[PDB]
RNA sequence: CAUCUCAGUAGGAGCGGGAAAAGAAAUCAAUUGAGAUGCCGUAAGUAACGGCGAGUGAAACCGGCACAGUUCAAACCGAA
RNA sequence: UUUACUGCAGCCUGUCGUUGGGUUGUGGUUCUGGAUGUACAGUGUAGGUAGGAGGCAUCGAAGCGGGUGCGCCAGCAUUCGUGGAGCCGUCCUUGGGACACUACCCUUCCGGGACUACGACCCUAACUCUGAGAAGAGGACCCCGAUAGGUGGGCAGUUUG
């Protein structure tokens, strides 16, 4: 897999945030995981510098399995602030989209032409 | 299935040497060999092992990570009369097992802290490397925390070097009831440490 | 006398309280039962071990003292 | 004290773990193109043992080149071609097996592709030594844990009526 664009998480980020305003987000790894396995999950992103590596380490085969589009995001801090909380969180769900819905579905056809 | 993610954790940590973690191993390894005996982490390396043993993230709970050496009891050959049977060591592995003995080491390093339990996480050829928890009686968070506040009793303290963990019943022969258990419960120096 | 016995004794190291440890069966039974743990009596110098020598040596059942049950990990919720 | 008895250290050596990646050499793992099968002669190659008989064909059945499977420069499959009828057998070529294009698992066939136990070589990336370090030298060896055998008055306990 080649680097996904700045721009490109930049506009995970955004949805997330949008998200956050509309729709609805499963923030923390275990929530996420949840979502994907029940297939709510409409977006996934999962933070790069996670220790130990075996939190999220499930993450990407398993979004793979259920048909979920997934993306990489540099750490863990902004992450936790586009789920808009206090602490840092290795991975968030957006299973319902809100006006972000369109955008998700964009990254979802990047992150399909990407791959 | 709904499973969580600590159901992943635990089908990575079935069989390390065929998942990815023994990559994570091969590279792991090499930080921890340089590393010394008692090693203070900031999060378990097996979360759903540390949380289904009893770790919880709050305050006074701390996680250390405890190299031991590997074989049986490095033991010196008398240099008096023996028996036969008392002469020879070398085949001789002691009682302690190597988890406890982790164990001991961390409590030795953290004298405020009691052990709660501890976990495998990793060895090679020359050591293995155990992950320990410990708890602060004396933390007003374990103090609060009723499923934790009982490791503030007088009778709490010690219990590593006591043999009270799991490990240390194990080792004590109290991991079953029933036959095989007629010298070992209440205690070993209860039947002069015949059983053992 | 070498396995054995002496004996996990003597001695050592660590921890530790007014008590400590154990403690609510992945148990004991046997045709179908009982129901946390500990301690005492008994089983019994029996079963078992053993140059099957010397010796070592239970437990369950049963009768008593005293009786006590419960908390997490996970599933569901998601900072409540 | 020792070539007394029985052991225990140390040391030598096999195996397992530590311990990875490549190159070839060794066994079959697993399967494509042929069922390749043939004392005696064959119109015809048992087209595996077979409904002991019964289907195809100028929209394909052969006598030929080093004969693509094979082999006794025969003959079955029609392919590079050009020659212008191979039947099944109740005339069974008086049968080691006697034979219909009918889901070929089977003594071959050498893409043996893929994992495997032993052995040889290389790499570094684990690991080891040196250095404060850059780095240098080794290197999956050595050390180490375990296990198996040897050697072993170095040491222990005894016996030597």
């Amino acid at each position: 897999k080649f680097d996904v664009p700045e721009e490109l998480t930049n506009k995970a980020l955004e949805a997330l945030e949008l998200a956050r305003d509309t729709g609805k987000i499963k923030k923390g790894t275990n929530e996420a995981t949840k979502a994907i396995e029940r297939g709510n999950a409409k977006l996934v992103l999962i933070a790069e510098d996670i220790e130990p590596a075996e939190i999220v380490a499930h993450i990407g085969p398993l979004s793979e399995e259920k048909k979920a589009p997934y993306i990489f995001i540099k750490n863990q801090k902004e992450l936790g602030a586009a789920s808009g909380l206090g602490v840092s969180c290795a991975t968030v769900a957006i299973v319902d989209a809100g006006k972000a819905a369109e955008m998700v579905q964009d990254i979802a056809q990047k992150l399909e032409a990407l791959k | 299935m709904v499973k969580s993610f600590y159901g992943y954790v635990r089908d990575a940590w079935k069989n390390p040497d065929e998942t990815y973690v023994n990559e994570l191993r091969w590279e792991r390894l090499q930080v921890w060999r340089k590393q010394g005996s008692v090693t203070r982490i900031e999060r378990p390396t097996r979360i759903d092992r540390a949380r289904s043993l009893g770790y919880k993230a709050k305050q006074g709970i701390v996680v250390v990570r405890v190299n031991v050496r590997r074989g049986g009891l490095g033991h010196v050959r008398p240099n008096r009369g023996r028996r036969t049977q008392k002469m020879g060591k070398n085949k001789v592995s002691g009682g302690m097992s190597i988890q406890r003995i982790a164990e001991v080491r961390a409590d030795r390093r953290y004298p405020n802290l009691e052990v709660l339990n501890s976990y495998w996480v990793g060895e090679d050829g020359k050591h293995k490397w155990f992950e320990v928890i410990l708890v602060d009686p004396h933390h007003p968070v374990i103090k609060s925390d009723k499923n934790l506040n009982w490791v503030c009793d007088p009778s709490s303290r010690g219990r590593a070097t006591r043999g009270k963990t799991s490990a240390g019943r194990k080792g004590r022969g109290m991991a079953t009831r029933g036959k095989g258990t007629e010298k070992t419960r209440p205690s070993i120096r209860a039947y002069k440490s015949r059983g053992k």
